[PDB]
């Protein structure tokens, strides 16, 4: 159950933010500061997991941009990692050609993507073209 | 265009009454937790009617639409003796804000179907409407399940819009 | 501006 | 004694670095912007933070950080003065100091930084007279920079002989809640603009109330100056013996003195305000200003601002003179008039919403702070009497002066 | 600025 | 990369290598690792063009501590330049020598140095006299062996006095590194000759011939005031750090002169306008401003005690400024002001700043242990703010209202009527202890205390040590006031603070209770509900012994810190 | 009203925060306006420029209402944009979020199945306690329906409800029955996720759901079979993250049961031998097998195999198959107790390693590994560990070797003697709450408290300034002083106690503002104790207790009070009440 997904650049600005427990305002930035603080002063080879208050929270940097999530410590580690490279996925097939400013303007349309895609904490489509169908043809609707 | 809410008690027909002006249908209908919002148009004014149902936790959460407010429907009903003191309390306690001060009074008496029920004399004498000050208060017998006296709550309350 | 990079290469 | 004047941006990195002393490492101003993020999260902030055995003396400029590190007990007011004077020099060098500037003009940078200070110790930072051998467009360096007369360079020659004064006024005021004065002083600075030719010896000759009283004219109006910070050049021994103002002049504008004095007297602009915060509904805000000086007088293009809350929607302004613009950058209104006269009284009402589901957080309560300025007007009532234009060549000079009344920190707490 | 200026008395005797 | 840029740099034309030093020094600006080509600009090196060579003494600066070996090849370059006529070039070649820090090149350069010392044209003057500081600095036995410094005494006698400041500069630098041995302080006929080359240096050497004067003391009254009033007009400047030194070297020569005379009081009132007008500066130096008055006026509290008014804080101030005038604005309590600090620091709590507020409320606990004429306002102000329900300020508030009842505990029983009724379901342990106490200590004038203390014994074995430890001893004080309706209440305490608790002063402190209860309760009355003695404040001044000290540096590290200047440097 | 980009546009050219605050509370401003007038046109892109103003942390609380106002249109991009704003500004405790319940009542049983959808993914992200009661009933309603795009989302909004309402999860028996036979795998992973949530929560429903394991056996073996699907596929691997949903399943189910553990029997078999393990994704599936492994009663002969794959795990250069093997290792500690210390060495190795993780894992690992016959030569190991840390690992191994030498101490000398040194090489980083811990079996101890008192005293004369080596110090002086000084009434022949910097020492503690005012009560309780225990000299320490009594602190001021009333009129009841403490568990 992934409690959390932050997307932060690498220079600390934050570029999304979902949480999936319901925790204040305050207390999210927070643990918003605290983790980008601890992620971007940690090195390249740290083994992309962290033992952060009873979550081992998993990251897996792609550009400048990183990724976080928060899973239950009784699941699956490396398939959270997966969770995130099928995500970056869905985020290249729906844009086309992913960049870093095609997530800072259309962050809209990434909520939208990780809507269709994560819904609850858990992967709603395990496959990878019908979740892009899917939003194409909500688009569709307009 | 004209803000208005439906507040009151719950199981009142306000959502009835709702669904009988946009539609002209009594379809089958839960106790609204959350809000409704139509575009009810007649007299050539659409009447954005933002209904807000009345149950025991969401009555705090009125004074989130007490804004732009130009018209109150605070729909009572007749075939509850006991209830109409809790309404009056609820009444004098929504009428007492500094926003929504300058929004006329439209008292519904719903459900009139039995002798048990009462008129609009004995519910302005329970409520209390003489004892309001600077308020264009109006209490009208309506019938949700047929039409009865809707109209003519919406034609005196488009008569009241203007000045 | 290390930004135009795309994510993973496709 | 510092030991290594950096300049940095505000992202930590080096714009420009020159040490002196060799006791602080190069690498250590990579230290400061960590840990000024970890002091400025639990409100020990400090102007003198720590590294273990390197402190970081640093001020603040517009995109500049100006760290000067040290690592002995190190004259503190010494290095600040002259990080402050370091800004003066290259703010007289460059029309703006910004990011921009420094990695435009390291040509003469490093030679400034390298000029100023030596081992530490400041040793010549007179800006109009470096301008003479240190230039961005060399020859041998001028007498003025070892002499004692070492602010006025000798073989300026004009055409007129203009010497230009601003006896400029800032009313400081803070005014409870309440409606009572608790503090009203008053900071003026004359400020002059000297253009003359030679070696002059002025003998600028004020009201001052203590010069009356060892004169025998303590009848009269006189201003009680409780302080006075002259410049470097005034004789300061002379002042302290009889209170007499005799000095040579620099090249150009400066701050002669600063005087600073108590004010018994009511405050000049008043903002009698009210505040109707109905909560979740609205505000209203029936505020008046009058203006307690004389008639004659005109406060020229005054600017009252009001603060508002954050989320305020939905302005209506109802005023009588002077319009409103609503400016939600500082949160606060700007109710602009263009043209104030004394003895006026003008209303003004402010009409905001609010928003009906409260707020997380809490507000704060910036006060009332007018921007006026009042030009031939004196509130403090000092009064130059006399300049004496001393030459050896001989020749009469035309001695101006103007009077202006301004603000400082004119603040009105609010309820 | 436009303000102006006044000229002062150079002696005071 | 950096081949095409060495090749540019070993030609022959001008333009070539004077733009080539310049994208030298533009790389070396943006922090690239340009140390490896330091022998070729060492060629490139001798020019007449002068605004190219600052250029090359820059990179000689800049890295000739990490090229150590190869900067062997500038000595005689720098011996040339202290020859030429130019004394721009000369002055310029003696503040690159010292600053090259290797201790391999100082054996040569003590030659031209030695002659710049002797030189016509001030200028060079004053930049050597500098440099034999930088010199000492290096190695400080080489210029006692060389014997600069009593060449350097020489030019204190000097005339033009800017050499004079410069040397005085260099000298108190290199006594401060010397043990004390031969201490180079002057007779008073020098001082006499310091304190008329003051009114003629630059503003910036004011501060270095005032600072030699912090180590002088002198052996009368009347050279004391002799020299006090001439150095008194330097207090009317407009540089901030000449005033604060003026101030030090005032405080220092105040502890000479003699009481009995007309001149001390002159002397307070010539001090407290500078001091008040420093506040009016840049608040940078109000920082600095700040702390010298909290170690001037815990010295000499004759001078600002009718300077209140200028200790109000402002909204635009910053924090660190905010947070030292409410230290100062108790350090100025005192009978005639009492109300406008009362009235000031209740327009504090209002703000949003946390620490501020927190330490606003202190403030008002300090105010009203310092005097006894105003507790009965600071209670009064204190219970208004524990009535507008905000928690940080209640949470300060009632650990204030504690630290007030512990020092005047006799007549406040119309207080605990408001705070039997105060939402006790506070939650930092800091005050919750306070509470305890606060009911425990006044369990008379409470007639429901017994009821309101069921609510702490809810989760009573994991709260903290500190409530738990005072719970403890309020309910057994609560028992011994009222033995009739908390018959039970002290049995289930201490069946839960000696059965199943395991904290050890907890447990140490229930068997002492549950052994002095079952044995004797008429002689507990008599223990525990003893008639204890005046708490003595804890005098939070600076020790005399070291504040006497701390006037010698006042503008320095160990004025901002309130520390002595040996307990934290490195 | 300007658009969403050009907004983003305009707050990216902001270069100072003090700027950037400006340029977002100037088109606040104009959101806010925009608000008051109850637009219907530019509503999305004003609440759009609200999310992106809530999204950097700026204050997006009155854009709340407003987003409801959307939720209730009948456009489609305002309700799109109108339920990211609910799941977004709106959470269980803005108590504003009552207002969702009719309109996500409404749109689910909207016709276009998209407007479901959002209602479904609203309901799934941030339902509350009170949302959940009203809403189950109608949610079942859209699991019994045959759309394959909303069972994927009906089933994880089911998950939802039964996380926050777990009084709930009675209604979904009757509505979760035989629907693991679907062709499509989106639905049959939720549908996992779902049972593996009511198998997960109460164990009274295991029973009519351990009878579908061979069907997900079967499930899980043609998965298993079908080496290749055009999409599902990640690296030649067939659907991922169903076949790690159906070993998690498996985990759960058979842990106390044997016909389901012999009837996991096969493809527990297959897949830890008949599975790749070149990338990641293998990898994945493979831990997901050995943690299936680990936790049920399976084959003995499964087990060897998964204890080969974990020494695989343990040999890998990729550092995140080493906090695999590592969390995997921790996992399986009590079963099969043996057959994990033979990687001692590798395990004591990723204690050298430098990662913060790693070694984390590594020292959470070896606290769990230490038996009673590892006992005396694994202890010198993580003593020397201790020395050898970073300032944050020092407080974990702190408690961590306290809590396994409580467990199994050969003996109560050395046992004395680790924590004796633990404290004098830990310091200010071993947590406070061990302090009653480490009294109580000190005083567990009946035998040996001379040779105790003797090192503590030795060790706080080499320094005070660590405050739980003076909280366990004080104590120990004050109830076993006797034992540090013995027959010594008056003055004898010099020994190392002398009964006078004995006291001056506490003296000392006392005075030294190095003291978090809580070693001053163990302080005056072991001053106040040594006047009983000591004969030798008594009316000095009552000087100490009365001078003591006008300090600041209330509970010291009230203590030394509370004493000098003894000292100076019941000193004949001072030994009535001085015997020491009993001893408990
Ligand atoms: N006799 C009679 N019954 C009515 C009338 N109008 C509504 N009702 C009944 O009242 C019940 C409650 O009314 P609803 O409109 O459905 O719900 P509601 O009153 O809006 O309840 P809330 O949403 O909580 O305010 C309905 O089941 C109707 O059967 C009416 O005009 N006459
Ligand atoms: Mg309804």
């Amino acid at each position: 159950m992934i409690h959390f997904i932050l997307l932060f650049s690498r220079q600390g600005k934050l570029r999304l933010q979902k949480w999936y427990i319901t925790l204040p305002d305050k207390e999210r930035k927070k643990i918003t500061r605290e983790i980008v603080q601890i992620i971007l002063s940690r090195g390249h080879r740290t083994s992309s997991f962290v033992d952060w208050k009873e979550l081992k929270l998993v990251y897996k940097r792609y550009a400048s941009l990183y990724f976080c999530c928060a899973i239950e410590n009784q699941d699956n580690e490396l398939l959270t990692l997966e969770i995130v490279h099928r995500y970056v996925e869905l985020l290249d097939k729906y844009f086309g050609n992913v960049c870093e400013l095609d997530i800072i303007f259309n962050f809209e349309k990434a909520y939208f993507i990780l809507d269709e895609f994560i819904i609850g904490g858990e992967i709603q489509e395990t496959s990878k073209k019908i979740a892009v169908k899917a939003i194409e043809d909500s688009d569709m609707l307009q | 265009e004209m803000r208005i809410l439906m507040v009151g008690l719950d199981a009142a027909g306000k959502t009835t009454i709702l669904y009988k002006l946009k539609l002209g249908e009594i379809v089958t209908t839960i106790p609204t937790i959350g809000f409704n919002v139509e575009t009810v148009e007649y007299k050539n004014i659409s009447f954005t009617v933002w209904d807000v149902g009345g149950l025991d936790k969401i009555r705090p959460l009125w004074r989130h639409y007490f804004q732009n407010t130009q018209g109150l429907i605070f729909v009572v009903d007749s075939n509850d003796r006991e209830r109409v003191n809790e309404a009056r309390e609820e009444l004098m306690r929504m009428l007492a804000e500094d926003e929504l001060r300058d929004a006329v009074l439209l008292v519904f008496a719903n459900k009139q179907d039995l002798p048990n029920a009462m008129n609009a004399a004995e519910i302005t004498d329970k409520l209390g409407l003489h004892s309001l000050r600077h308020r264009n208060w109006y209490i009208q017998a309506t019938c949700a399940t047929s039409g009865d006296g809707l109209y003519e709550g919406l034609d005196w309350l488009s008569n009241q819009l203007r000045n | 501006k290390g930004e135009n990079t795309s994510l993973l290469h496709p | 004694s510092a030991s290594a004047v950096y300049v940095l941006d505000l992202k930590g990195k080096v714009l420009i670095c020159r040490n002196y002393r060799g006791d602080v490492d190069m690498s250590e101003v990579e230290h400061f912007m960590p840990i000024l993020m970890e002091k400025e999260e639990e409100g020990m902030l400090s102007p003198i933070l720590a590294h273990g055995g390197v402190r970081f003396m640093w001020i603040k400029h517009n995109n500049l950080y100006l760290v000067a590190t040290s690592k002995k007990n190190a004259c503190v007011s010494l290095v600040f003065s002259f990080l402050y004077k370091v800004v003066q020099v290259f703010s007289e060098y460059f029309k703006e100091l910004e990011e921009e500037s420094i990695r435009d003009n390291f040509v003469i940078i490093y030679e400034l930084l390298d000029e100023l200070m030596d081992f530490g110790y400041p040793q010549t930072t007179d800006s109009k007279i470096l301008q003479e051998y240190i230039t961005q467009e060399a020859p041998r360096p001028p007498a003025t920079v070892t002499n004692a007369v070492s602010w006025r360079s000798e073989g300026i020659k004009y055409r007129k002989n203009e010497v230009f004064l601003d006896v400029i006024e800032a009313v400081n005021l803070l005014v409870s809640a309440n409606g009572n004065v608790l503090r009203s002083e008053i900071v003026g600075s004359i400020k002059m603009r000297v253009f003359l030719s030679g070696m002059p010896e002025l003998r600028l000759g004020l009201n001052d109330k203590v010069l009356f009283d060892n004169t025998g004219r303590g009848k009269s109006k006189s201003v009680e100056l409780e302080d006075v910070k002259f410049h470097q050049c005034v004789r300061l021994s002379r002042f302290e013996n009889d209170r007499t103002i005799s000095f040579i002049p620099p090249d150009g504008e400066f701050e002669l003195m600063s005087y600073r004095l108590n004010t018994h007297v009511k405050p000049l602009i008043w903002i009698e305000s009210v505040i109707e915060k109905h909560s979740h509904s609205r505000i209203e805000y029936m505020v008046k200003a009058k203006s307690q000086f004389k008639r004659r007088s005109t406060a020229n293009n005054v600017e009252i601002h009001i603060p508002v809350p954050n989320d305020a929607d939905s302005p209506k302004f109802k005023t009588t003179v002077g319009s409103v613009k609503w400016v939600p950058e500082n949160s606060e209104i700007v109710w602009s008039v263009k043209s104030f006269p004394g003895g006026k009284e003008y209303l003004m009402r402010a009409h905001f919403g609010l928003p009906s589901v409260e707020a997380e957080d809490k507000e704060g309560k910036p006060p009332i702070s007018v921007k006026f300025e009042i030009p031939y007007f004196t509130t403090s009532g000092i009064q130059v009497r006399y300049l004496k234009i001393i030459e050896k060549s001989g020749y009469q000079a035309l001695p101006w002066v103007r009077y202006i009344t301004q603000n400082g920190d004119y603040q009105l707490r609010t309820q | 600025t436009s303000y102006d200026y006044c000229r002062v008395p150079m002696e005071d005797g | 990369e950096i081949f095409e840029l060495k090749a540019e740099l070993n030609s022959d034309k001008k333009e070539k290598k004077k733009e080539a030093v310049k994208k030298v020094i533009a790389s070396m600006t943006v922090g690239k690792d340009v140390s490896a080509l330091f022998p070729d600009v060492v060629n490139c090196m001798q020019t007449d063009n002068l605004e190219l060579k600052k250029l090359v003494y820059l990179y000689l600066m800049n890295y000739a501590k990490s090229q150590p070996d190869m900067a062997i090849m500038a000595v005689n370059t720098f011996v040339k330049d202290c020859e030429d006529p130019n004394p721009l070039i000369r002055a310029l070649a003696v503040r690159t020598m010292g600053c090259i820090r290797v201790d391999k090149i100082t054996e040569y350069l003590c030659e031209p140095l030695r002659k710049c010392l002797k030189d016509e044209d001030p200028y060079v003057r004053k930049t050597a006299a500098v440099c034999v500081a930088k010199l000492h600095d290096i190695n400080a036995q080489l210029v006692e062996d060389q014997g600069f410094l009593d060449t350097l005494k020489d030019l204190i006698s000097d005339s033009n006095p800017m050499v004079v400041a410069n040397a005085v500069a260099a000298l108190s630098e290199i006594a401060e590194s010397h043990p004390s041995s031969n201490l180079l302080d002057l007779n008073p006929q020098s001082i006499n000759k310091l304190l008329t080359a003051l009114n003629e240096c630059t503003e910036w050497g004011q501060i270095f011939i005032l600072d030699c004067l912090a180590n002088y003391m002198p052996k009368d009254d009347r050279e004391a005031q002799s020299i006090c009033e001439r150095v008194t007009p330097r207090l009317s400047h407009a540089n901030s750090a000449v005033v604060l030194s003026a101030v030090k070297v005032l405080m220092k020569f105040m502890e000479m002169l003699s009481k009995d005379l007309d001149y001390y009081g002159t002397l307070l009132k010539k001090l407290a306008p500078p001091l008040v007008t420093l506040l009016s500066a840049e608040p940078e130096l109000q920082y600095v401003a700040l702390r010298n008055i909290n170690l001037i006026v815990q010295k000499r509290p004759e001078i600002l005690k009718h300077e209140m008014k200028v200790f109000f804080v402002k909204y635009n101030d910053p924090i660190y400024v905010k947070l030292e005038k409410l230290d100062i604005m108790i350090r100025l309590a005192s009978q005639a002001n009492i109300a406008q600090v009362l009235a000031e620091l209740r327009e504090y709590a209002t703000e949003v700043d946390v620490d501020f507020v927190r330490k606003a409320v202190r403030a008002i606990g300090r105010c009203a242990i310092k005097v006894e004429q105003s507790a009965e306002r600071c209670v009064s102000t204190l219970l208004d703010l524990i009535q507008t329900k905000v928690n940080y300020v209640v949470q300060e508030a009632i650990v204030v209202i504690k630290d007030i009842f512990r020092k005047y505990p006799n007549k406040y029983e119309s207080v605990i009527a408001t705070l039997c009724e105060n939402l006790d379901s506070l939650d930092e342990p800091e005050a919750r202890a306070a509470m305890i106490w606060i009911v425990g200590e006044y369990a008379e004038r409470i007639d429901n205390a017994d009821e309101l203390l069921e609510s702490f014994l809810e989760g009573f074995h994991d709260k903290s040590t500190q409530v738990q430890l005072q719970l403890l001893t309020a309910i057994v004080k609560l028992f011994l006031k009222k033995p009739t309706e908390t018959q039970e209440l002290v049995q289930q305490v201490l069946s839960l603070a000696t059965q199943d608790s395991d904290n050890p002063d907890l447990r140490d402190r229930g068997y002492i209770y549950w052994r002095l209860l079952s044995t004797d309760p008429v002689a507990a009355k008599e223990v525990v509900l003893a008639e204890k003695p005046l708490i003595s404040e804890e005098t939070d001044l600076i020790e005399p012994t070291l504040l006497d000290e701390l006037i010698c540096y006042i503008g320095t590290l160990a004025s901002v810190y309130h520390k002595p200047p040996s307990a934290f440097v490195e | 009203p300007i658009r969403l980009r050009e907004l983003i546009r305009t707050i990216r050219t902001a270069r100072t925060q003090a700027e950037e605050r400006e340029m977002i509370q100037k088109e606040c401003a104009a959101i806010r306006s925009s608000f008051r007038e109850e637009d219907n046109t530019y509503r999305c892109r004003n609440v759009a420029k609200l999310l992106y103003m809530h999204m950097l942390g700026y204050p997006a609380h009155f854009g709340q209402l407003e987003c409801l106002k959307l939720i209730a249109s009948q456009k489609f991009t305002d309700k799109r944009i109108g339920y990211l704003g609910a799941m977004l500004l709106l959470d269980e405790r803005q108590d504003v979020h009552l207002l969702m319940t009719n309109c996500i009542k409404n749109d689910l049983n909207h016709s276009t199945q998209f407007v479901q959808g959002l209602a479904l993914c609203t309901l799934g992200c941030m339902g509350s306690s009170e949302m959940c009661r009203d809403l189950a009933g109608e949610v079942e309603k859209l699991l019994k329906t045959s759309n394959s795009y909303l069972r994927k989302k009906a089933a994880l909004c089911a998950v939802h409800v039964i996380r926050k309402v777990p009084e709930l999860m009675e209604m979904f028996l009757p509505a979760t029955k035989n629907l693991l036979n679907e062709k499509n795998h989106g639905v049959l992973h939720t549908s996992v996720v779902l049972l593996t949530e009511m198998c997960e929560r109460s164990p009274d429903m295991l029973a009519h759901f351990r009878k579908l394991v061979p069907q997900l056996v079967r499930i899980l073996k043609n998965l298993i079979m079908s080496g290749y699907s055009p999409e599902h596929d990640v690296s030649g691997i067939s659907d991922p993250f169903l076949q790690v949903r159906i070993l998690r399943l498996l985990r759960i189910l058979g842990r106390n049961d044997d016909d389901s553990s012999e009837a996991m029997n096969d493809i527990l078999a297959q897949v830890a031998t008949n599975t790749e393990t070149s990338k990641n994704v293998g990898n994945a599936i493979l831990y997901e097998t050995v943690l299936t492994i680990m936790d049920i009663k399976s084959e003995s002969g499964l087990r060897v195999l998964a204890i080969n794959i974990l020494g695989r795990f343990l040999l890998n250069n990729d550092k995140n198959i080493r906090y695999v093997a590592l969390t995997s290792l921790l996992k399986t500690v009590q079963t099969d107790h043996n057959a994990v210390q033979r990687h001692r060495s590798t395990i004591v190795d990723c204690l050298k390693d430098l990662d913060v993780s790693i070694k984390r894992r590594a020292m959470e690992l070896s606290f769990a590994l230490v038996n009673g016959n590892n006992i005396r030569g694994m202890m010198k190991e993580l003593l020397y560990f201790l020395d050898s840390c970073e300032p944050e690992f020092k407080a974990d191994c702190a408690s961590g070797i306290f809590l396994a030498a409580e467990k199994y101490a050969p003996s109560k000398r050395w046992h004395i003697d680790t924590i004796m040194r633990v404290l004098t090489t830990a310091g200010s980083y071993v947590r406070d709450d061990a302090v009653p811990n480490l009294i109580q079996l000190i005083t567990n101890s009946v035998e040996m408290h001379a040779y105790t008192v003797q090192r503590l005293y030795k060790a706080i004369l080499g320094d005070y300034s660590q405050q739980p080596l003076v909280q366990v110090a004080a104590w120990c002086i004050g109830e076993y002083g006797d034992l540090l000084v013995s027959g010594q009434c008056e003055e004898e022949e010099p020994i190392q106690v002398t009964e006078d910097e004995v006291l001056d020492i506490l003296e000392s503690v006392l005075i030294s503002n190095m003291s978090t005012s809580v070693t001053r009560g163990y302080a005056l309780t072991a001053i106040m104790k040594l006047s009983t225990r000591f004969t030798c000299t008594v009316n000095r320490i009552k000087k100490v207790v009365s001078i003591y009594g006008s300090s600041i602190d209330v509970e010291l001021q009230q203590r030394a009070v509370e004493y000098n009333a003894l000292f100076k009129k019941y000193d004949h009841m001072r030994s009535a009440l001085l015997e020491r403490m009993p001893v408990m568990e």
